[PDB]
């Protein structure tokens, strides 16, 4: 299903598609994955990593 | 601000 993001760590493309490396909240960070721009509900935190950049 | 997984 869905879980809660804590932050966005990286961002690559593969295979065409933008992913997004991230910290996810309450798991360890053994436990960050590489997800797909479209797999993500976080609109406040990718804007923020974007310009931040 | 969630996610899906893989």
């Amino acid at each position: 299903e869905e879980w809660a993001v804590e932050k966005i760590i990286d961002r690559r493309v593969r295979k065409g598609m933008v992913e997004y490396y991230l910290k996810w909240k309450g798991y360890p960070e053994t436990e960050n994955t590489w997800e797909p721009e479209n797999n993500l509900d976080c609109q406040d935190l990718i804007q923020q990593y974007e310009a931040s950049r | 601000q969630t996610a899906r997984k893989s």
